[PDB]
């Protein structure tokens, strides 16, 4: 989600960026400012919730003992769905 | 949880007025040569000052030392107290006597006009710790809160 | 052989420390409060001797924390105060101590849990 | 104050000072001392240079990590000047040369590449302009260093009214070509030592009163040419170029008590003779001081 | 150019305060009632030396010390420094 | 027990023996004898005895130790005589190790024990070097670790780990220069201490 | 306008209720170019040539003990006596009470958040005063 | 309070060391300016000389004298026998710091430090 500021700027993820009136841009005349262009907040709102059948699930991160830290995930609640805390993906209980 | 106020609308730089009657950044040398080019053209009352609710004691007793080189005596809080028979004369007269640490110590205590649970709420907390382990009797004086 | 020297015990000569930082600092003697975060207490049996808060700046570059203060990190143990006091004073720091906090005894009871007449009555286990 | 630029710290390498100076011309004599006091207390320095950058490397240890910043800059191109200033709080020009070259004469050097780097920093918004003339500046000199100078002078007053512009003696150092210039070989002279010069500048970047004036720099004393050169011979223990540099050399140094000097920028005026050994001791193949006129 | 405030301090237990304190329990009243409004801080702390303090005109202060002084001795003292407009 | 390091009594009984046989032949000098859980003896002595009881360990027919393995100084602030100078010889002959231990302040000075071992020559210089513990009669007293002029004596607890000054080449005056030091990032100090206690077994009496 | 020093950035003298002495420390220094407050002062009073007589925070310190000596014995309660005396002056001269009724001027928790300046500048206090107001 | 010396016994003593370490120092300055090619006086050098000196004045103990002297000596040794470099000479002099301000109102518009 690279958005720039009106002075052309790339604003980051962490939404840093030098104002206008800010000497410490002159580092950048000349060469460039280095910018990740893939928002990990944008490409997790990208997956898809998980539906599920039970009123707890477990969520290592996928990959086994390469993923997270294995966690249960309460999906009691009706009016939202159940974020892992390790790796943002969603589940929510069917029916 | 105050303390984030501590990051937001600080007074960073000195600053004065300009000729459009703007206050505007400048110099520390600028801003106290201002301030002391007026304090030494007038005298006695023509000199006060205010004290906030948060100074220092060091800031207070500086600054009365520096009125009171010009003759001033004008030092005032914006908290009052009456200044009636002994007035500031005697600290009994303004102080919590008992102590925090003597409410455990009372068995009647009388409130007068206040709502302590919101001005002093760790002298409140004492008095529930009185009130449920020493069985306190507190009567109240005032809009009946909670 | 001996000497008899009756002079008070002072080595600011003789530490190599710069004069700016014997006489503008202000040790801090102390034992140190209990973090309220934990019930642990073994971290409140010993002294500590800290010196004044100096300027820290942000890093032009990074951001980083950047200090001139070369004692902002010293931080010294002692079994008492004592201890502290002697090594402040041979060193010429100027200090405060600050008296030792000790919780008072307590006195507990669980079956005041369940009073027939007193307000220690809990409602609720 | 944009809060990039409130000084913090102790004055030293690591410290912020808040200063963001351009400087024009760095790579030279002068350039080089004026660079290294800039970065001794953390100021942001923006070198522009037209030569190689190996010709640059002995200005990088003179600040910490990212404080000092280079530029490729061309003289007759002002986006390349405007890219170098535009960010900075203080522009300081340097620039310069002893002698005329197929590509740059006098004129080109002392005329309009100030005026241009004048111009282009009114534009950008720099609030401080630091301008270097010279002591015997004269529209109607013998030399035509002089009188290029005199006319630049000139064109930067205008230009850039509140610029600050310093007229400097012959300026003796390591790196001069004043001790050196003898010591390879009717006037009076009062040379100043590098490092006034240098203290000077940056007291002027400091101080608020220097904005608008003309200051000129001159050392303590001043000495006959003749005894001056005599000078320096007993010190480098040696037995006892071009047109124009001599007719500088054989200009007497212009007496200007209307204008401040070193003394109301707080720097005190070093004398020849506490220096010229340091100067002159690379000379010697391995001391009455001259006399000064009062 | 005449007198701004009196200061007294003493000790709550040491004898040598022992004048100041009768002087207190007995004429300060009768004092503040001649002069309403003249400050007379009195502070008392622990292991004090008993001392008065008057300020004037201009911040100058004197201070006199009142150790092991009589109620009597104290009377004079404020007598002295009420009379006196330095 | 696999992960549990096996004791050996044998060994402490031998060094207990002998620790007492140490303090009986200098009585004037000893002050504490100890054995570690993991079998190191442990001699403590007055400072003046530095001399005797190390021309005894290495010349007496029962010890013979002849190897001053390593000479070292520790820091304790609290303590009124803050350094602790330690000896650790070996001996050949009977294939043990000993810890000589005795105690200086920042101005009693400390025997040179170069006469007994020769190895004690530099191992003294450093440690007047880094703690400033003078030795009284050395051959050759002086720096041996620090640049030449440094000021203070690093390893004491209270020398700050970046020190006081640093050090740059200046052009201006064309030679390295020293300066009150500045860290573009300040040394983070970390407070890694449990509040809770992990060892009852040396628990101090309150 | 002339920037101070905040609670935290300053190492001064607070005195509690119960006329207890306490002071803070610093824990971070004052942003930009804000400076502690008696040092203005002090800076004040040089530049109008009546200089104050303290250089060092101890001075200034000593001086506050010349005032009220208990302002410098940090967390002791120095007793206060001659309430006798006070209650004298105070029938000295009657005045007369309003019927209005003693009414405190915070009645709930919405007006216990924002009392300050540092309080009404809080972002947190605003989501408190938001919860509890709505 | 009975402590063991260093070299002197007692303020008579140790004074008599600092004097004869003194005429070293004094004596040796003209041959350290010219062995070093230093670019300051022989007034200079004896100048520092005594300012060293006199800030140990006040010193009444003969153990913290004794010391002083020891490592003054040492300092010589370095110096005379060319272990110090150009560089560690000249550190006496601190040539590369700008003065640091000494009163109230200078200290106060640069920072927050007494
Ligand atoms: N030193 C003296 O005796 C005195 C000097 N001055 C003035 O001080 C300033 C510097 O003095 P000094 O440092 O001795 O001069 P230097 O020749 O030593 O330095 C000259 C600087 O100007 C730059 N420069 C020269 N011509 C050009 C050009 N055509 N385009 C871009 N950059 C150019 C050089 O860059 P490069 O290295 O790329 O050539 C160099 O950085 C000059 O203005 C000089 O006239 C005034 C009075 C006395
Ligand atoms: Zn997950």
């Amino acid at each position: 989600g690279v958005r720039t500021s009106p002075t052309g700027e790339k604003v980051t993820h962490t939404g840093q960026v030098y104002d206008d009136g800010d000497y410490r841009k002159v580092r950048f005349v000349g060469r460039q400012k280095e910018v990740n262009e893939n928002f990990a907040i944008d490409l997790i709102a990208e997956q898809p919730v998980s539906q599920v059948g039970s009123r707890v699930i477990s969520c290592d991160g996928g990959g086994g003992a390469l993923g997270h830290p294995r966690v249960y995930i309460n999906l009691d609640k009706e009016t939202k769905t159940g974020t892992c805390g390790y790796c943002g993906l969603q589940f929510r209980q069917q029916h | 949880f105050a303390y984030d106020g501590l990051k937001r609308q600080r007074l960073t730089e000195p600053m004065v007025r300009n000729e459009k009657g703007l206050l505007t950044h400048t110099t520390w040398e600028d801003a106290l040569s201002r301030v002391a080019g007026m304090l030494q053209s007038f005298q006695g009352n023509d000199v006060a000052a205010i004290a906030g609710g948060l100074v220092d004691a060091e800031a207070l007793i500086a600054l009365k030392d520096l009125l009171n080189r010009v003759d001033s005596d004008t030092l005032c809080t914006e908290e009052v107290f009456p200044t009636a028979g002994a007035g500031t004369d005697l600290r009994s007269n303004y102080l919590l006597n008992t102590t925090i640490a003597g409410v455990e110590e009372a068995d009647v205590v009388l409130l007068v006009g206040t709502n302590p649970r919101f001005e002093a709420p760790l002298f409140n907390a004492r008095i529930r710790k009185s009130w449920l382990h020493n069985d306190l009797k507190v009567a109240l004086i005032g809009s009946p809160v909670d | 052989q001996l000497i008899t020297v009756d002079e008070k015990l002072d080595i600011t000569t003789i530490t190599g420390v710069p004069e700016e930082h014997i006489k503008t600092r202000k040790a801090r003697i102390f034992v140190p409060a209990r973090n309220n975060m934990q019930s642990g207490v073994n971290n409140t049996k010993k002294w500590k001797m800290e010196f004044d808060t100096r300027e820290r700046w942000e890093n032009p570059l990074m951001g980083w924390a950047s200090t001139a203060d070369p004692l902002s990190n010293l931080v010294l143990t002692f079994s008492t105060k004592e201890d502290a006091v002697a090594f402040a004073e041979k060193n010429g720091w100027s200090y405060d101590v600050e008296e030792r906090k000790v919780p008072k005894p307590k006195s507990k009871s669980y079956g005041a849990n369940f009073s027939w007449n007193k307000r220690t009555r809990v409602s609720t286990k | 104050l944009h809060h990039a630029v409130i000084p913090h710290g102790k004055g030293g390498r690591s410290s912020v000072s808040g200063i963001v100076a351009t400087v024009f011309g760095a790579t030279g004599f002068l350039g080089r001392y004026v660079v290294n006091h800039l970065g001794r207390m953390g100021s942001q320095v923006i070198v522009p240079h037209r030569c190689e950058p190996y010709d640059t490397m002995h200005l990088r240890p003179m600040g910490d990590l990212g404080q000092i910043i280079f530029m490729d800059w061309n003289g007759r191109d002002k986006d390349s000047i405007r890219r170098a200033v535009e960010h900075s709080s203080v522009v300081i020009n340097l620039v310069g040369r002893e002698w005329e070259t197929q590509n740059f004469d006098f004129e080109d050097v002392f005329v309009k590449i100030p005026q241009a780097i004048a111009q282009v920093s009114k534009e950008a918004g720099v609030e401080k302009f630091i301008h270097i003339s010279h002591l015997n500046a004269d529209i109607k000199s013998s030399s035509k260093y002089l009188r290029s100078k005199a006319v630049g002078e000139k064109e930067v007053r205008e230009t850039f009214p509140e610029a600050t512009i310093i007229k400097p003696a012959e300026i003796f150092g390591r790196e001069d070509r004043f001790l050196n210039y003898f010591a390879n070989i009717k006037t009076v002279k009062q040379p100043v030592y590098i490092v006034d010069v240098t203290k000077g500048i940056i007291n002027a970047i400091k101080d608020p009163d220097a904005r608008g004036k003309t200051f000129a720099f001159v050392g303590p004393s001043r000495y006959l040419l003749f005894d001056l050169v005599q000078y320096v011979f007993a010190v480098a223990h040696r037995p006892f170029t071009t047109r124009d540099k001599v007719e500088r050399i054989h200009t007497t140094d212009k007496i200007l008590p209307h204008l401040p000097g070193l003394e109301d920028l707080g720097v005190e005026a070093t004398p020849l003779e506490l220096k010229a050994i340091e100067v002159l001791r690379r000379h010697r193949t391995y001391v009455q001081p001259a006399k000064t006129i009062p | 150019l005449g007198l701004r405030e009196i200061r007294i301090h003493l000790c709550q237990r040491s004898p040598g305060s022992q004048g100041v304190r009768d002087f207190i329990e007995k004429r300060y009243v009768e004092l503040k009632k001649a002069n309403p409004d003249l400050p007379i801080l009195i502070r008392e702390c622990s292991d004090v030396q008993p001392k008065l303090w008057a300020r004037y005109a201009f911040g100058q202060e004197k201070n006199v010390s009142l150790n092991n002084f009589s109620a009597d001795q104290v009377t004079r003292a404020l007598e002295n420094v009420l009379s006196s407009k330095a | 027990r696999p992960t549990v390091r096996p004791r050996n009594d044998v060994a402490h009984k031998q060094l207990s023996a002998f620790g007492e046989y140490v303090a009986e032949i200098l009585p004037k000098y000893v002050q504490q004898v100890q054995v570690s859980c993991f079998n190191e003896l442990e001699i403590c002595i007055h400072p003046d005895g530095v001399i005797p009881v190390l021309t005894f360990l290495r010349d007496h027919s029962n010890a013979q130790f002849k190897s001053l393995a390593d000479l070292t100084a520790v820091d304790i602030p609290t303590r009124q005589n803050r350094f602790e100078i330690v000896y650790n010889l070996l001996s050949l002959r009977f294939n043990s190790r000993i810890r000589v231990k005795t105690y200086t302040d920042e101005l009693t000075p400390i025997e040179s024990s170069v006469p007994v071992y020769k190895a004690a020559n530099w191992y003294e210089r450093e440690i007047w070097d880094m703690f400033g513990v003078f030795f009284a009669n050395h051959p050759d007293l002086r720096r041996i670790l620090t640049d030449y002029g440094f000021e203070g004596h690093p390893f004491r607890k209270d020398f700050p780990l970046s020190g006081y000054v640093e050090l740059r080449y200046d052009d201006e005056v064309k030679r390295v220069v020293a300066e009150p030091v500045e860290l573009a990032q300040e040394f983070r100090k970390f407070d890694l201490n449990s509040p809770w206690e992990a060892f009852p077994a040396y628990r101090q009496p309150p | 306008i002339l920037p101070g020093a905040a609670y935290t950035e300053k190492s001064a003298t607070y005195v509690n209720t119960e006329g207890r002495a306490q002071q803070t420390k610093v824990a971070v220094t004052p942003p930009g170019l804000a400076r502690e407050d008696w040092k203005i002062i002090r800076a004040l009073s040089e530049i109008a040539g009546m200089t104050l007589p303290y250089d060092t925070l101890d001075q200034v310190r000593n001086r506050l003990e010349e005032v009220s000596p208990n302002l410098v014995r940090y967390d002791d309660v120095e007793g206060a006596n001659y309430f006798q005396q006070a209650s004298e002056l105070s029938k000295l001269v009657n005045q007369q009470l309003l019927a209005d009724p003693l009414v405190p001027p915070q009645l709930t928790i919405k007006d216990f958040y924002m009392t300050d300046s540092i309080s009404r500048a809080s972002q947190t206090m605003a989501k408190c005063v938001k919860a509890v107001t709505e | 309070t009975s402590v063991k010396p260093i070299f002197s016994r007692d303020m008579n003593e140790a004074k008599r060391r600092v004097r004869e370490l003194y005429r070293a120092w004094y004596r040796e300055v003209p041959n350290t300016v010219h062995l070093f090619q230093l670019d300051i006086s022989v007034k200079q050098g004896r100048d520092k000389v005594r300012e060293m000196f006199k800030k140990n004045a006040h010193i009444t103990d003969p153990r913290v004298v004794d010391l002083l002297v020891i490592k003054g000596k040492m300092e010589l040794e370095e110096t005379i026998k060319v272990w110090k470099q150009r560089t560690h000479v000249m550190r006496f002099f601190h040539e590369t710091e700008a003065p640091r301000p000494k009163d109230f109102l200078s200290k106060f518009y640069v920072g927050h430090d007494p």
